[PDB]
């Protein structure tokens, strides 16, 4: 259903938003 | 997180 | 242990950086078929700025790939031309590795670290919007070459590093406040 492309943006797409959670979820010592 | 550094100051 | 974190996070940032340096120099993007040289179609190498004609009489012979051969498409192809979305990857890379090295001096600072954690989490962000627009515009058989997969293994390469430092910037100031 979907190109190849897609699939390997997806999976791209899945490390950059969890990293990007864990950042700016656990970087602030403000919240520590 | 800069506001809440800034904040620090005090 | 400290050490190892901090020479796994170097040996990362130099990794990711030489992988995307060399993907974004190299010219086998996309093996397709099209002309090696214009004034009979053959295999063709491709890059993100030359192509090249491999199999052909004329093998080794390139041209510049000709970018802009409706606004909306002319900001995909000027995008897409200026390659300033995986240049830019290159030039966050760089910035996160002088900061990683000025840890080593000029430290108890903290928030270089930080800094450069920011700077591969963005360069990740920057590669994979370039592999978006470059996909996007290379629609207007096929396979990708070893170019294109040495740009991705820098976006998961960057992504790792940039954890890497978040968590060590994480650990420092544990270890101020403990
Ligand atoms: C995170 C969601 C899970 C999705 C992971 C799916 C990975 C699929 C990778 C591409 C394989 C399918 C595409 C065809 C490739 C081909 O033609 O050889
Ligand atoms: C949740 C993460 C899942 C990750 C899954 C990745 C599995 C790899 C599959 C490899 C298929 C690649 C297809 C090659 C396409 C081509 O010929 O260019
Ligand atoms: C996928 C992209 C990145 C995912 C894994 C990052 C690896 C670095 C881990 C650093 C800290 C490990 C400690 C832990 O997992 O509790």
């Amino acid at each position: 259903p979907l190109a190849y492309e897609i699939w390997m943006c997806i999976v791209f797409a899945y490390i950059g938003v969890s990293v990007v959670l864990f950042l700016v979820s656990r970087f602030s010592p403000y919240e520590w | 997180f800069c506001y809440k550094s800034r904040a620090e100051a005090k | 242990d400290r050490g190892v974190q901090m020479l796994l996070t170097t040996v990362g940032a130099f990794a990711a950086f030489s992988l995307m340096t060399i993907a974004v120099g190299t010219d086998y993007w996309l093996y397709s078929r099209g002309v090696c040289k214009t004034k009979e179609e053959v295999m063709t190498h491709s890059g993100l700025w030359r192509t090249c004609c491999l199999e052909g009489n004329f093998k080794g012979l390139c041209k510049q790939i000709d970018h802009f051969p409706d606004t909306a498409e002319y900001f995909l192809r000027a995008v897409r031309a200026s390659s300033i979305f995986p240049i830019l990857s290159v030039i966050l890379l760089f910035m996160g590795g002088l900061c990683i090295a000025a840890s080593e001096f000029y430290k108890t600072r903290h928030n270089i670290i930080l800094s450069a954690g920011i700077f591969f989490v963005s360069a990740g962000l920057s590669n994979i919007i370039g592999i978006i627009v470059y996909i996007s515009a290379n629609a207007g058989s096929y396979s990708y070459g070893w170019s294109f997969y040495f740009g991705a293994l820098s976006f998961i390469i960057a992504e790792m590093v940039g954890v890497l430092a978040v968590h060590m910037f994480i650990d420092r100031h544990k270890q101020l406040r403990a």
